[PDB]
């Protein structure tokens, strides 16, 4: 019974290991570029003026 | 404000309904059932008649009780026990036929959210424990204990053992003994609930 | 004593 | 299904009283605010009365207040001091008001009744537009004041009345389209000029088109454009 | 025998660890040093939703970023009009014990489920006017802890039986089930592409899934306690988790590791909800210390405090357009910040 | 220029004004912003509202003592200020009595309380108390008038209406509240010693005796001098002493208002933690 569970766990681990990977610096650069591109479109980090603020 | 006045009218008309429903629902006394597997909670909740939470409610002496049996939630209690923080009193049951529920009682009475709730303890399966003691000594389930071997003292010893797990003065463990064949459970629950209501109301006003 | 008559707290 | 049947109308001598009643079923009428809209035998629609959910706020038209009283699942319009000008056909209309709601989204079958100042006037440029199936058509409606409120919701409504049937909503708030109406219909405008656009006009879409606003009471209708085959 | 399988699994885990460490060229904070800070991000309570009487457990923004639905243990689910602070719908529930809620991206259906092991579906646009129950997604074993929408048909739910499941609202059957967790799965977050979704479970590990195939793709470790909430980065290339260890972590899908861990010795409370901003610059994470902090996602430094609640916060989610930051808490009050 | 009794009364009035205003403002703001309106804090919020109003109106009478009469304001103020002050004081007294009655009821009938002790009923009772206070304090508004009749302004009203109003004032505002409070607290402490209150009867008895003693010592001099002045004519040593100590009696009756929040609202341990955190 437990042998089948162990085999399934081994197969799942192998499948998870088979995935390709890239350098973490690429992911960090992608996140930084995404944040920089939409910085002007974020109404939180730069407060919205009362003219454009819907809650004013 | 062309038709937004009608929107405000509807908002007020349903805020009034929310307030009325909350006030009406505040009249109920929430209770929580707990215990080990086959620990006699089912028979005591069936004595009053009427796999998630199995709510049982009954009206006794002009009080509306709500009993929540959470035995169906076979999961980690740490992630959902806080939903019962507002429960008036915890009804906890232990079968005397079998020490296995001591850890559960310690966990419930030492829990952060239940530091001010009164645990109404029940000792069901009285006759079975009596016959077991009459057949074999009560020291079998408690190897440490080596006192007198009689039912009238073994019951008191086990009650003291269960009550020793309390660590706060704001809660009182209203113990009781049941044989799963008497209708005295309702009166004990009613008396304990009246006492807890008095205590909570006095604490709220600062007089306690 | 006329001054003593004048005083009157605003609670009588 | 949703049904708004009503009765109580008919022929009555002038100066009397009559109680036209509307019966509601198939929906939570207790949360709905029923209106009352009438149309003259040879003219357009004319708003009459309105009662909100829970009997909160009740309104009447300029030529209505004083002789009309509006009050399970039944809407009453108790009426007294009937004059010869009161003869028309009265429609029972429901409406609910919340964010994104669809007021005037259903109309009753109607009843037949015969007798032996600073309002936002609405007028329509054309009262007759001949048209052939398969060709796009257009209806126009203009007001005396800007309908664009501060929040941006232009309370301009469009209604279609097929011959021998109760009116059905087509465009509400001058830009949205109701449920069940095919996507051929459209409505657009800016402030004071409104145009109802129909693309690929089918034969079944023939009938007179009515123009309504909801910015303030009374809700004066338009003259109605009879897009005829 | 089983010993050979265990040895093979250990070798595979060692290979996974070595591969993950190979790709760790540098830390996120190493690259993000030269970026100027956001400074003070102080926000004020622009609106207050005083309509509930008991603890509030969830609050999901509508697709139009104006309607907020809040699920509370008072027995009611209320859809809030965030501009006029009016109540547009009060939905009386079946079982008062609820733990999650969801607003469909079409704006038609509202899902609410909890300790009753049923993820109910509510129909807002009923022609009769009143909201009615269209379907009851019975079938789960444990308590349902999080439900989210893909469209008006396919709803993904996470429960306490260690299994997430993709449902079909039109049929009421579990189209796909997910297994691989060993503890209560408490949080769920559908990706913007609606083809992937991650789940947080009480096994102190976060696992990613694929909605179509139904096979787990990756696993993430590092948390020392149960994960209480999780959310995707708006770009869909990362996700941040908040565990009961008073830490918030950031994981990258294409890196298969942890990017940055947000922590401070002052805070020891249990994090209950996390959510990003529209540009991914602020991670507004709730806490059990009655206050909700604001974290600079790139500099791993605090920017401001959203205190003002009399009890612990249970949900914090920003709008789709990123104009407001709603919060909910056990004090029955929902506050709209800006 | 003055008497030591008068200057002592003025100084204690100023100290009472400052302390009571600070405490009442703090508790009222905390209860109205940082706290919810439960079935228990509703009485204290109403009680501190009347006490804060009485404390805020106190410096006006303090200035009157400093100016030794000579009403500088108009007729409207000469008619309204006494009514406001007396209404605040009597609302405070009757709210204390209502709190004592509620404390007795939540002990002698727990079954009934769990059903019908909703928040709405608490507001209804408090509103009825305020209405009773207004009905009792209308006559001072009605019979007060502004006159001069000299080179200086005088704000006035033995006259039979004055006798009747002061007798009914004495009865309604001092004897029924005192008797009700004493009876209710004695009944509570008689219930406590019976059973199930072993943890109680130490804090409860001390609080009850402290509250009753404070109220009695704060309201006895007021109506005592009020009755002595009516029953003893002026131009006598006893009358002169009564006139001299009347200001001290008024000062103590106002000091009751400052004492009330420190005995009722601040008593709660849960509230005290909330106040300390919000301080």
């Amino acid at each position: 019974a437990s042998i089948a569970q162990a085999r399934k766990l081994v197969e799942q681990l192998k499948m998870e290991a088979n995935i390709d990977r890239i350098k973490v610096s690429k992911a960090a650069a992608d996140l930084m570029a995404y944040c920089e591109a939409h910085a002007k479109e974020d109404p939180l980090l730069t407060p919205v003026p009362a003219s454009e603020n819907p809650f004013r | 404000s062309a038709e937004e006045r009608a929107a405000l009218e509807r908002s007020k008309a349903i805020e009034k309904n929310l307030k009325e429903d909350g006030i009406s629902a505040a009249k109920d006394v929430k209770l929580l059932l707990l215990g080990a597997d086959n620990s006699g909670k089912s028979t005591i909740v069936k004595q009053m008649k009427i796999t998630g939470i199995v709510e049982t409610h009954f009206t006794f002496k002009n009080l509306h009780f709500r009993l929540f049996d959470v035995g169906g939630q076979r999961s980690e209690r740490k992630k959902w026990i806080h939903c019962f923080e507002d429960v008036t009193a915890i009804i906890f049951c232990v079968d005397l036929s079998d020490h296995e529920s001591l850890m559960l009682f310690d966990s419930i009475c030492n829990n952060k959210f239940f530091i001010d709730t009164s645990i109404i303890l029940f000792l069901n399966k009285k006759d079975l424990f009596g016959e077991k003691i009459k057949k074999s000594p009560l020291t079998i389930c408690f190897p440490e204990y080596t006192g007198p071997n009689t039912y009238e003292d073994a019951a008191a010893y086990i009650q003291a053992q269960f009550e020793s797990k309390n660590r706060s003065p704001n809660k009182e463990i209203y113990c009781h003994m049941t044989c799963a064949t008497d209708t005295n459970n309702a009166q004990v629950i009613f008396d304990a609930v009246t006492d807890i209501i008095i205590a909570n109301n006095l604490r709220g006003c600062g007089l306690y | 004593q006329h001054r003593r008559d004048h005083v009157l707290g605003l609670a009588r | 299904d949703v049904q708004l049947v009503e009765s109580g109308g008919g022929l009555v001598q002038p100066g009397g009283s009559r109680k036209l009643s509307c019966s509601a079923s198939g929906f939570a009428f207790s949360s709905f605010g029923m209106h009352w809209v009438r149309q003259a035998p040879e003219k357009g629609l004319e708003w009459v009365a309105y009662i909100s959910s829970g009997s909160g706020t009740i309104y009447y038209a300029d030529t209505v207040k004083g002789r009309f009283t509006i009050s399970k699942n039944t809407l009453f319009l108790q009426m007294t001091s009937l004059r010869s000008e009161d003869t028309a056909m009265y429609y029972c209309v429901r409406s609910i008001y919340y964010y994104g709601s669809s007021p005037f989204d259903f109309w009753g079958q109607g009843t037949t009744l015969t007798v032996s100042g600073s309002d936002i006037v609405m007028t329509q440029a054309t009262s007759s537009v001949p048209v052939t199936p398969g060709e796009s058509v257009s209806i126009s409606c203009r007001s005396s004041k800007s309908l664009l409120h501060s929040n941006g919701n232009t309370y301009l409504y469009w209604f279609l009345q097929r011959p021998g049937q109760s009116p059905q909503l087509l465009i509400y708030r001058m830009s949205n389209l109701a449920s069940g109406v095919p996507d051929r219909f459209s409505g657009s405008g800016s402030g004071t000029a409104f145009t109802l656009t129909i693309s690929r006009l089918e034969a079944e879409d023939v009938g007179v088109y009515y123009c309504m606003q909801h910015l303030e009471y009374p809700l004066t209708f338009g003259a109605g454009t009879k897009l005829e085959l | 025998e089983l010993d050979q399988l265990r040895q093979e699994a250990e070798q595979l885990k060692n290979q996974i660890r070595d591969a993950r460490k190979a790709c760790a060229d540098a830390t996120l904070s190493q690259i993000t040093n030269n970026i100027d800070p956001v400074g003070r991000i102080q926000m004020r309570t622009r609106r207050t939703l005083r309509g509930h009487l008991a603890k509030i457990y969830a609050m999901h923004w509508g697709t139009d970023s104006r309607l907020l639905v809040s699920a509370s243990q008072d027995g009611k689910l209320i859809i809030w009009d965030s501009y006029t602070t009016n109540k547009v719908h009060a939905i009386p529930l079946r079982s008062s014990w609820v733990m999650t809620c969801a607003y469909a991206p079409s704006g038609n259906y509202v899902a609410c489920g909890g300790l009753d092991n049923i993820c109910s579906i509510y129909n807002l646009k009923t022609r009769e006017g009143n909201v009615r129950v269209s379907r009851e997604l019975a079938g789960h074993t444990g308590y349902l802890s999080c439900c989210r929408f893909l469209d008006d048909n396919q709803i993904v739910t996470s429960s306490g039986d260690t299994t997430c499941a993709l449902w079909d609202i039109e049929t009421g059957q579990q189209t796909t089930t997910f297994t691989g967790h060993t503890g209560d799965v408490m949080s769920l977050s559908l990706a913007p592409d609606t083809r992937l979704f991650v789940s947080g479970a009480c096994d102190a590990s976060a696992k990613l899934w694929d909605v179509r195939e139904g096979m787990c793709r990756q696993t993430f470790t590092g948390h020392e306690s149960d994960i209480n909430a999780i959310c995707f980065f708006p770009n869909g290339n990362a996700f941040a988790t908040g565990s009961d260890d008073a830490t918030c972590r950031l994981f990258d899908l294409r890196a298969d590791q942890e990017l940055m861990t947000y922590s401070h010795d002052n805070i020891i409370c249990g994090i209950t909800s996390v959510s990003f901003s529209k540009s991914g610059r602020l991670l507004l994470a709730g806490y059990d210390d009655f206050n909700c902090n604001v974290w600079d996602a790139l500099k791993a430094d605090r920017a401001g405090v959203l205190a003002g609640h009399d009890n612990r916060v249970s949900c914090l989610g920003v709008t789709d357009d990123g104009m407001a930051v709603a919060t909910g808490s056990w004090d029955s009050f929902l506050k709209i910040w800006n | 220029l003055f008497q030591p009794q008068d200057i002592a009364s003025m100084v204690i009035l100023g100290l009472t004004c400052l302390l009571g205003l600070l405490g009442n403002g703090l508790v009222l703001w905390v209860a109205g912003v940082k706290m919810k309106t439960t079935v228990n804090t509703v009485w204290f919020l109403h009680l501190t509202l009347a006490d804060f109003l009485c404390c805020l109106s106190l410096p006006f009478s303090l200035a009157h003592l400093i100016l030794q009469g000579h009403w500088p304001y108009g007729l409207f103020l000469c008619k309204l200020i006494p009514s406001i002050i007396i209404l605040n004081m009597f609302a405070s007294v009757f709210l204390l009595t209502a709190i004592s009655l509620d404390r007795c009821l939540i002990v002698h009938k727990p079954i009934w309380c769990q059903n019908h002790r909703n928040v709405r009923t608490a507001f209804a009772i408090c509103g009825c108390v305020w209405v009773v206070a207004f009905v009792m304090c209308v006559p001072v508004f009605v019979y007060r008038d502004l006159f001069i009749m000299d080179n200086r302004s005088i704000c006035r009203y033995v006259p039979t209406p004055l006798m009747a109003i002061t007798i009914t004032r004495l009865v309604v505002g001092f004897l029924v509240p005192f008797f009700i409070m004493v009876i209710c607290y004695s009944l509570i402490v008689f219930r406590m010693r019976k059973t199930n209150f072993t943890k109680s009867r130490n804090k409860t008895f001390r609080v009850a005796v402290a509250v009753v003693t404070v109220f009695f010592i704060c309201w006895t001099p007021y109506h005592l001098v009020g009755v002595l002045l009516l029953i003893t004519d002026p131009e006598s040593s006893l009358g002169e002493a009564v006139m001299s100590w009347d200001h001290m009696s008024i000062a103590l009756a106002s000091a009751n208002s400052c004492f009330n929040p420190f005995l009722y609202a601040l008593l709660g341990k849960d509230f005290r933690k909330k106040a300390r955190q919000s301080i």
